[PDB]
C-alpha cells in the first residue's frame, strides 16, 4: 500500500534552517513525482515545487524560489524539503504529495510535518483561576493558561474526572508565547458545594500545577 | 498565475442530502482540475483527478464534472464522514494552484449563547497582570461578534478571541475572548462589560462586572 | 502431416489493408474460439493510414469479419504547462495481435509521440502504443510506456541514455499464463531494444481516457547499457515466454535480437527481472538469427524447447558459393540446471530467397502421437516463389529433420504466405488442433483443418 | 591374344565401340566365322580386315578460334584478347577422354571505371573537404596504369523516413541540423550525382558542391545504395569493356535486409533500378534494404568489383561482410578520406592480381580437372586459379575432361571464363559413339532371318518391335 511517511513536527528559530524528510512505504520513490505544499490557516493551501527523484530535477513556484530546496535520494526511499532563512510566516503544516496514475495529479499525500519558527524559550504556563461574580440554576467555572511555550498542554478537570460539559478553547499565540482557556458547566448545587480543580500539564517544561477554583 | 475560485466558503447541510461544491478558474484548464478531502485534525485524501476520475477507494456517491474553467464536485446522500473540509487544485499549469477550500458544517435549529464574564484572578493581579475573560458558549449558526466595553466605551486593542469546532456532541459552536491590560490600567476604570451579538437576538447579550464591587 | 490442404476457409480484409500481417486465435468466456486479425494498413477516418483489427468467427465458409474498434483519433492534452500530443496516423495498429483469456491486444508500433514546452520539444517520435479490448464487455484501454515528457535538449546533456522515445511498443508481443502482457520494443534505448511488462489486469485498473501519460506501477522494462555489443541490435523484435530455469514458479522470457553484435544476431533467456539466463549467438552476420522465435516441448519429455529462425541464412554450396535459404535452429532443454548446448537440429532451406524461417508456429501435437509438432514459414519458398509452409513432427530425439507435410500458397505471387502463423487451437473442435496462416499480401487468411491420420 | 574386347563378345559395332576407347570394329564381308569383329585396330588388320571397313574413332581436340593475347588493352573498339584460344571442338567417345589447355593474361592498360559511393552523414562533413581534388588526383596516379579512365560518384544517407529522419519540428524537415548552429542538406536516400566520365574536373566541381546531412541512427543506408549504384547500368553508366570498381565510403555500421520493419517497411527489395530523372532512389521509403546475396548476385552480373573503404572502428566489420561477398576488398580509410587516393590504388592492383577459371554449362556426364602454371612456369595440381599476380602477366590452365559413358544429345556446349573476365574458352563437345556403317543400314535384309532383321556394319540386328 501507498504511505508517505513524513517527519515528526520541528521547532526552531528565525534565520536558522530546517531539512523535512518524507520517506515512502511499500513503493519506490523513484516511480512519480512528488510535490511539496504548504499549508496556513488563512493563506489556505500553496504549491511549493515537485523533483522527479529518478534524475534530481527540480520545478518551483516563483515564490518559493531562495527558501526551498527540494532533494531526493534513492537509497533511502526519501525526498526532502529544506527551508533557509527561516521567517514567522514559514511557520506552517507542510505535505509530501504524489500522483496515483495520471502524471500531474495530486493524490496521495503525508501525513504532513508541523514546522514553527519562533524566538521564544521554553517558558512555563501561568494557571489562574475563573470563578464568577457574586444565581441561576447553572454555573459556569474557568481556567486560564497564559504565556507558556511551546506547545501543546494537557487540561483537565478534578483529574479527568469532571469530562462532559467543558469547552477547552484552542491556544492563540501571544507575542511569542501561547495563551490558553478552558471552561465548565454544572449544576448550581454542584459547586462550591464540591471542589473543582483545574489541572494543566506542560511536559515541555514538565510542569503539572492545579489550581482549585474558589469563589469570590 | 491560474486563480481558483472554490465556492461557497461553507455550506450548513444534514446528512443524506445531495451537495455540490463549485471552482472556478481565471482560464480554461481543460478538466486538469483534481479534489480533495481533510478530515478535521487530519492529513488530505484524493477525491477526484482529471475531473471526473474517482480516486480508488472513494466512495461513488462522490462525483466531479464540469469543462473549460467551471467545474463542481457533487457529493450525493451525506455520509456523517463527509463532514470536512474540501479544496479543488488545477495542474493545467506550474505553479499548480489551489481554491480556497470548502467547510461542510451540520445544519441544526438556532440557539442563544451562554455568556459568562470573568474578572482577573488574584494570583494574575499580585503578578501585575489583569485579564478579563469572557465566554460564549453553545451557539449556533457559527456567525458571531463579541465587543468590549470598558466604563461603557468600545475597546479593541488587547483582544484575544478563540474558536471551537462544531461540537461533536450537539452541532454548536462556542468563543472565548480575553482581554488583557496592565494592573495599573485595569484600575483607571470601573466597568467591564463583553456584548455578544447574534442571530438569534436583535438586542445583544451583554454581560458586564464592576471592580471591586461585589 | 495431417493438415487438409484440399477445403481450406479463407477469410479476407480490404485492399492495401495487409489483412493478416497479424492474428491469434482468440476463445471467448464461453471457449468459441475466433480468429483476431490485424491489419495494420487499413483506412482510419481521414481517409489515412492507420491499421485496424478485426474478430472473424469460424465459419467453415469463411468471409468477411467484423471490425474490433479503437479509437483512431489524435489527441492533445495542455498539462502541467506542457503539450501532449499522439499521432496515430500510419501507426500501423494491427502489426502485432495476441488473446489471452477474453481479452485481446492489439498493437501500434508506430504510433508517433510528442511534448512541447514553450519553444522545446521532446521530439517526435515512435513510442509506439498497444490497445486492449474485452469485446464481450466493450472495455477498453491503452498501455504505452515509453511515452515521456523529457525535452529533446535532456537527452543530448546524457548522451541519449535511458532514451524510449523510438521504442515501437507493440513491435512484438506476448502474454504468459498469468495474464502478463509482455512487449517487445526494438527501438528501445536508442535502438539496443527493450522490453515491457505489466499485468493485463492492472493495464485496464490503472487506464483512463484522455489521461495519455499514467503511471502502471506494478509494470517492468528492462535496462538500458553501454556495451557497443547491444547497439542497434534489436533486442524484442521478436519476443515468447516458457519454462527453462526448472522453477515452475517463475516464467521465462524469450527475446530475439537479431541485429545484436554488428548484425551476429542473438537470441537469449531471461528470468522475470530481465536477468540474462542463457545466450543464443548467431552463426552468420547479416542472417537475422532471432528473427522469430518459438518455444514448444517438441520430444516430449515435459522440458519446452527453443526453435530460432535465421530467415536470410546463406548456406554454403559448390564452387565456394553462398545462397541465402534461410535456417531454423532446435535447442532442446537439458535435464535440470545446465546450459542449452550446441543446436540439436538444422532445417534449412531450399529455394533462393524463399526465407525458411520467417515464422515458426507450435502446432501443438498434430498427428496426435505424443509429440508437439511445428510449421516453418517460407514466405518466398516453393518451386514458384509463391511461398510454402512446412510442418515438422516431434520424436523422442527432437524433430524430423524432413517434413512430414508442405502447403504450397493458394495465393498469388507476392503474398508473403506464411509471414505470420499460429496453431495448437481446434477451432472446429474436431479434436485435432489447426493451423492458420497469414498472407497480408492478398490481405487474406487461410485456415488449414487437421484431420484424422490417413 | 584375346582382350576386352573380343571376351566381352558384343553384338554391334555399337557396342563394341562402348566396350573402351582402344576398341575396333570391322565392318568387313570377307572374315571368317570364329574370328571376333571386335578387336584392337592392330589385329583386325592383321586378320586381313579391309582398312575401309574399320571403324575406330580418336578423341581429339582441335581449335577453331585461336586469337594472340593482346600486348594492350588500351585503343580498339574491344578488339582486346584476354583469354587464348577462344573456341575449340572436342570429339569424345564413350569412357574416353581428352585434354587441353587455356591461357589467361591479365592485360596491361585496360579502361577502368571508378564510381565513387560515399556516406554523406554528418561525420563525412570533413571528409567531403578533403576530395574536392580527388579527381585530378586520381586521375594522375591511374595514368600510370590506364590511358581510359572514367570516374562518377554518388552519395546516401539514410532512408528518409522517421524514425531514422527527424520529422519535428516543420523546419527540421528543410534543415535537419537545425537544433545546432549549422544548415544541413534535407534527409535524402540515395542520389545519383555524377555519371562516369573521364573529364575528371567534374568530378572535382560536383564534389565542391555537395554538402552533409544527418539522421539519427549510426547505421546507414548505404546497401540501398550499392544495390542502385549496381543495376542501374546506363545511369552510372559502366562501359561493357573495363574493370568496374564501386568505392564505398563510410564511418558507421550499415543497415541490412528486415532492418526496414522498424520504419514499417516490409516488402523485400527487388533488385530492380528505381533511380529516375530526378537522380534519387524513389523506392528508398517503400523498400526495404538489400540483403548480401541479393547484392552478391547483382554484383556478379554486372561485374562489379565492390570496394569497403572504411574506417578503423569497422574495419572487421566490413572485413566479415566482405568473406560473405566473395571478390569484395576491404581497406583501411582514414577519418577524413585523406588516404583514398592510395586505398583505391592499392585496391585496383589486389583486384587483377588474380585469375578464377570458372565453367559454365558443363554437361552432367562430363568432369573436368585442372591444373595451373602461376608464377614461372611451377605446375599447381588440381588447381584452378593463381594469385598474386602483376599486370601484364600471363597464366595458363592444363584441362582434361572425362565423360561418363554416351549421352542422349550427342553435340553440347560449355564455357571456361575467368571471374571478371569479359572474354571465354568455348568447348564445343562432340560424343562420337555411333558407327559410319550405320548411316548405310539395311531394314528388312534378306540376309537376317527372312527380313525379320537388319543387316548393319557386317551383322544381323533384331528389327524394330522384337
Ligand atoms: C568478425 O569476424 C571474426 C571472426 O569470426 C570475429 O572474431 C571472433 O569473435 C568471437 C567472439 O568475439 C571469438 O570467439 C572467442 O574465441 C576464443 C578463442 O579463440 C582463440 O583462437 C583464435 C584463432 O584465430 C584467436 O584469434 C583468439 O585470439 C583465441 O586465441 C574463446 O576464448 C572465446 O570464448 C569465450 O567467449 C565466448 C563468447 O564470446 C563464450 O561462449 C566462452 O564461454 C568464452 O567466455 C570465444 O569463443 C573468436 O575467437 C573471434 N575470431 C577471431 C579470428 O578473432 C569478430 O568478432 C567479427 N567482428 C565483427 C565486427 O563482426
Ligand atoms: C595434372 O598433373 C598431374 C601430375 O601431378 C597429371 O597426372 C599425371 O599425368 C601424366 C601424364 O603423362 C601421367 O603419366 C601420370 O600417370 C599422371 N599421374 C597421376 C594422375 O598421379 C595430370 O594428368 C595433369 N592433368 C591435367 C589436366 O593437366
Ligand atoms: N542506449 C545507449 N547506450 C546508446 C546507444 C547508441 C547511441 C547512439 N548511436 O548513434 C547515435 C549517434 N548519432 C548517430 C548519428 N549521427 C548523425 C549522422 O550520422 O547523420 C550522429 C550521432 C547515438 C546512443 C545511446
Ligand atoms: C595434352 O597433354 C599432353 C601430355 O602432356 C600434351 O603433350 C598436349 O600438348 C596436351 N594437349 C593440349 C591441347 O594442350
Ligand atoms: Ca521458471
Ligand atoms: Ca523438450
Ligand atoms: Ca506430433
Ligand atoms: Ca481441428
Ligand atoms: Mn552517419
Ligand atoms: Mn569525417
Ligand atoms: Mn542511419
Amino acid at each position: 500500500e501507498v504511505q508517505l511517511q513524513q517527519s515528526g513536527a520541528e521547532l526552531v528559530k528565525p534565520g536558522a534552517s530546517v531539512k523535512l524528510s518524507c520517506t515512502a512505504s511499500g513503493f519506490n520513490i523513484k516511480d512519480t513525482y512528488v510535490h511539496w505544499v504548504k499549508q496556513r490557516p488563512e493563506q489556505g493551501l500553496e504549491w511549493i515545487g515537485r523533483i522527479d527523484p529518478a534524475n534530481g530535477y527540480t520545478k518551483y513556484d516563483p515564490k518559493f524560489q531562495g527558501k526551498a530546496t527540494i532533494t531526493a535520494d534513492t537509497s533511502s526511499n526519501t525526498a526532502y524539503l529544506q527551508l533557509s532563512s527561516l521567517t514567522s510566516e514559514d511557520t506552517a503544516v507542510y505535505y509530501c504529495v504524489r500522483p496515483l496514475y495520471d502524471y500531474y495529479a495530486m493524490d496521495y499525500w503525508g501525513q504532513g510535518t508541523s514546522v514553527t519558527v519562533s524566538s521564544a524559550k521554553t517558558t512555563a504556563p501561568s494557571v489562574y483561576p475563573l470563578a464568577p461574580v457574586c444565581t441561576g440554576s447553572s454555573v459556569t467555572l474557568g481556567c486560564l493558561v497564559k504565556g507558556y511555550f511551546p506547545e501543546p498542554v494537557t487540561l483537565t478537570w478534578n483529574s479527568g474526572s469532571l469530562s462532559s460539559g467543558v469547552h477547552t478553547f484552542p491556544a492563540v499565540l501571544q507575542s511569542d508565547l501561547y495563551t490558553l482557556s478552558s471552561s465548565v458547566t454544572v449544576t448550581s448545587s454542584t459547586w462550591p458545594s464540591q471542589s473543582i480543580t483545574c489541572n494543566v500539564a506542560h511536559p515541555a517544561s514538565s510542569t503539572k500545577v492545579d489550581k482549585k477554583i474558589e469563589p469570590r | 498565475d491560474i486563480l481558483m475560485t472554490q465556492s461557497p466558503s461553507s455550506m450548513s447541510v444534514s446528512l443524506g442530502d445531495t451537495v455540490s461544491i463549485t471552482c472556478h478558474a481565471s482560464q480554461g484548464i481543460s478538466s486538469n482540475i483534481g479534489w480533495l478531502q481533510q478530515k478535521p485534525g487530519k492529513s488530505f485524501m484524493g477525491l477526484i483527478y482529471y475531473g471526473t476520475n474517482l480516486v480508488d477507494g472513494v466512495p461513488s456517491r462522490f462525483s466531479g464534472s464540469g469543462s473549460g474553467a467551471d467545474y463542481s464536485l457533487t457529493i450525493s446522500s451525506l455520509d456523517s464522514e463527509d463532514f470536512a473540509d474540501y479544496y479543488c487544485v488545477q495542474y493545467a499549469q506550474l505553479p499548480y494552484t489551489f481554491g480556497g477550500g470548502t467547510k461542510l458544517e451540520i445544519k441544526r435549529a438556532d440557539a442563544a449563547p451562554t455568556v459568562s464574564i470573568f474578572p482577573p484572578s488574584s494570583e494574575q493581579l499580585t503578578s501585575g497582570g489583569a485579564s478579563v475573560v469572557c465566554f460564549l458558549n453553545n451557539f449556533y449558526p457559527k456567525d458571531i461578534n463579541v465587543k468590549w466595553k470598558i466604563d461603557g466605551s468600545e475597546r479593541q486593542n488587547g483582544v484575544l478571541n478563540s474558536w471551537t469546532d462544531q461540537d461533536s456532541k450537539d452541532s454548536t459552536y462556542s468563543m472565548s475572548s480575553t482581554l488583557t491590560l496592565t494592573k495599573d490600567e485595569y484600575e483607571r476604570h470601573n466597568s467591564y462589560t463583553c456584548e455578544a451579538t447574534h442571530k438569534t437576538s436583535t438586542s445583544p447579550i451583554v454581560k458586564s462586572f464592576n471592580r471591586n464591587e461585589c | 502431416l495431417n493438415l487438409d490442404p484440399v477445403q481450406l476457409t479463407f477469410y479476407a480484409g480490404p485492399n492495401g489493408s495487409q489483412f493478416g500481417f497479424s492474428l491469434d486465435f482468440h476463445k471467448d468466456s464461453h471457449g468459441r474460439v475466433a480468429i483476431v486479425v490485424g491489419a495494420p494498413r487499413t483506412l482510419g477516418p481521414s481517409q489515412e493510414e492507420t491499421g485496424g483489427v478485426f474478430l472473424c468467427p469460424w465459419r467453415a465458409e469463411g468471409g468477411q469479419c467484423p471490425s474490433l474498434l479503437f479509437d483512431l483519433r489524435d489527441e492533445t492534452r495542455n498539462v502541467g504547462s506542457q503539450t501532449l500530443q499522439t499521432f496515430k496516423a500510419r501507426q500501423g495498429l494491427g502489426a502485432s495481435v495476441v488473446s489471452w483469456s477474453d481479452v485481446i491486444v492489439a498493437c501500434a508500433p508506430w504510433q508517433h509521440w510528442n511534448v512541447l514546452e514553450k519553444t522545446e520539444e521532446a521530439e517526435k517520435t515512435p513510442v509506439g502504443s498497444c490497445f486492449l479490448a474485452q469485446p464481450e464487455s466493450g472495455r477498453r484501454a491503452e498501455y504505452s510506456p515509453c511515452r515521456g515528457n523529457t525535452l529533446s535538449r535532456i537527452y543530448v546533456e546524457n548522451d541519449f541514455s535511458w532514451d524510449k522515445r523510438y521504442c515501437e511498443a507493440g513491435f512484438s508481443s506476448v502474454v504468459t499464463q498469468a495474464g502478463e502482457l509482455v512487449l517487445g520494443a526494438p527501438g528501445g534505448y536508442y535502438f539496443l531494444g527493450l522490453l515491457a511488462q505489466a499485468p493485463v489486469a492492472d493495464i485496464f485498473s490503472s487506464y483512463r481516457p484522455g489521461i495519455l501519460l499514467w503511471h502502471v506501477s506494478s509494470q517492468s522494462l528492462s535496462f538500458d547499457s553501454s556495451n557497443p555489443e547491444y547497439f542497434d541490435g534489436y533486442w524484442g523484435y521478436s519476443v515468447a515466454v516458457g519454462e527453462f530455469d526448472g522453477d515452475l514458479n517463475t516464467t521465462e522470457y524469450v527475446v530475439g535480437a537479431p541485429t545484436w553484435s554488428w548484425t551476429l544476431g542473438a537470441v537469449e533467456i531471461l528470468d522475470s527481472y530481465y536477468q540474462r539466463l542463457h545466450r543464443l549467438r548467431g552463426e552468420q552476420m547479416a542472417s537475422y538469427f532471432g528473427h522469430s522465435v518459438a518455444v514448444t516441448d517438441v520430444n516430449g519429455d515435459g522440458r519446452h524447447d527453443l526453435l530460432v529462425g535465421a530467415p536470410l541464412y546463406m548456406e554454403s554450396r559448390a564452387d565456394r558459393k553462398l545462397a541465402e535459404v534461410g535456417r531454423v535452429y532446435l535447442f532442446l532443454q537439458p535435464r535440470g540446471p545446465h546450459a542449452l548446448g550446441a543446436p540439436s537440429l538444422l532445417l534449412t532451406g531450399t529455394q533462393l530467397y524463399g526465407r525458411f524461417g520467417s515464422a515458426i508456429a507450435p502446432l501443438g501435437d498434430l498427428d496426435r502421437d505424443g509429440y508437439n509438432d511445428i510449421a516453418v514459414a517460407a514466405p518466398y519458398g516453393g518451386p514458384s516463389g509463391r511461398g510454402q509452409v512446412l510442418v515438422f513432427l516431434g520424436q523422442s530425439e527432437g524433430l524430423r529433420s524432413r517434413p512430414s507435410q508442405v502447403l504450397d500458397s493458394p495465393f498469388p505471387t507476392g503474398s508473403a504466405f506464411g509471414f505470420s502463423l499460429r496453431g495448437a487451437v481446434d477451432i472446429d473442435d474436431n479434436g485435432y488442433p489447426d493451423l492458420i496462416v497469414g498472407a497480408y499480401g492478398a490481405n487474406q487468411v487461410a485456415v488449414y483443418r487437421a484431420q484424422p491420420v490417413v | 591374344g584375346p582382350n576386352i574386347c573380343t571376351t566381352r563378345g558384343v553384338s554391334s559395332c555399337q557396342q563394341c565401340l562402348a566396350v573402351s576407347p582402344m576398341c575396333a570394329w570391322c565392318s568387313d564381308e570377307a572374315l571368317p566365322l570364329g574370328s571376333p569383329r571386335c578387336d584392337l585396330k592392330e589385329n583386325l588388320l592383321k586378320d586381313n580386315c579391309a582398312p575401309e571397313s574399320i571403324e575406330f574413332p580418336v578423341s581429339e581436340a582441335r581449335v577453331l578460334e585461336d586469337r594472340p593475347l593482346s600486348d594492350k588493352g588500351s585503343g580498339d573498339s574491344s578488339q582486346v584478347t584476354q583469354v587464348s584460344p577462344q573456341r575449340i571442338a572436342l570429339r569424345l567417345r564413350p569412357d574416353d577422354s581428352k585434354n587441353f589447355s587455356i591461357q589467361v593474361r591479365q592485360v596491361e592498360d585496360y579502361p577502368v571505371d571508378i564510381y565513387y559511393l560515399m556516406d554523406l552523414s554528418y561525420s563525412m562533413k570533413d571528409d567531403l573537404w578533403s576530395i574536392q581534388n580527388l579527381g585530378t588526383k586520381l586521375a594522375t596516379q591511374m595514368r600510370k596504369l590506364t590511358s581510359n579512365l572514367r570516374i562518377g560518384f554518388g552519395a546516401f544517407v539514410d532512408k528518409p523516413v522517421s524514425p531514422y529522419m527527424y520529422i519535428s519540428p516543420p523546419e527540421a524537415l528543410e534543415n535537419p541540423c537545425y537544433d545546432m548552429k549549422t544548415t544541413c542538406l534535407p534527409m535524402f536516400g540515395y542520389k545519383h550525382v555524377l555519371t562516369l566520365t573521364d573529364q575528371v574536373t567534374r568530378f572535382n566541381e560536383e564534389v565542391k558542391k555537395q554538402s552533409v546531412s544527418r539522421n539519427r541512427d549510426a547505421p546507414e543506408g548505404g546497401f540501398d545504395a550499392i544495390m542502385q549504384a549496381t543495376v542501374c547500368d546506363e545511369k552510372i553508366g559502366w562501359r561493357n569493356d573495363a574493370s568496374h570498381l564501386l568505392v564505398f565510403t563510410t564511418d558507421a555500421k550499415t543497415h541490412i535486409a528486415l532492418d526496414g520493419r522498424l520504419a514499417g517497411i516490409v516488402q523485400p527489395n527487388d533488385g530492380q533500378c528505381h533511380v529516375g530523372s530526378d537522380n534519387h532512389y524513389s523506392a528508398s521509403t517503400t523498400m526495404d534494404y538489400p540483403s548480401l546475396g541479393l547484392m552478391t548476385e547483382k554484383l556478379s552480373q554486372k561485374n562489379i568489383n565492390l570496394i569497403f573503404a572504411v574506417t578503423e572502428n569497422v574495419v572487421n566489420l566490413y572485413q566479415n561482410y566482405s568473406e560473405l561477398i566473395p571478390g569484395t576488398t576491404v581497406g583501411v580509410l582514414s577519418m577524413d578520406s585523406s588516404n583514398v587516393l592510395q586505398l583505391i590504388v592499392d585496391a585496383y592492383g589486389k583486384i587483377r592480381s588474380k585469375v578464377e577459371l570458372e565453367v559454365r554449362d558443363l554437361p552432367e556426364e562430363l568432369s573436368l580437372s585442372f591444373n595451373a602454371t602461376c608464377l614461372n612456369n611451377e605446375v599447381i595440381p588440381g588447381l584452378k586459379s593463381c594469385m598474386g599476380l602483376k599486370i601484364g602477366d600471363t597464366v595458363s590452365f592444363s584441362i582434361e575432361a572425362k565423360v561418363r559413358g554416351c549421352p542422349q544429345e550427342k553435340e553440347k556446349s560449355f564455357t571456361i571464363k575467368p571471374v571478371g573476365f569479359k572474354d571465354s574458352l568455348i568447348v564445343q563437345v562432340t560424343f562420337d559413339c555411333d558407327c559410319a556403317c550405320q548411316a548405310q543400314a539395311e531394314p528388312n535384309s534378306h540376309r537376317c532371318n527372312n527380313g525379320n532383321g537388319t543387316f548393319e556394319c557386317g551383322v544381323c540386328r533384331c528389327g524394330p518391335g522384337w
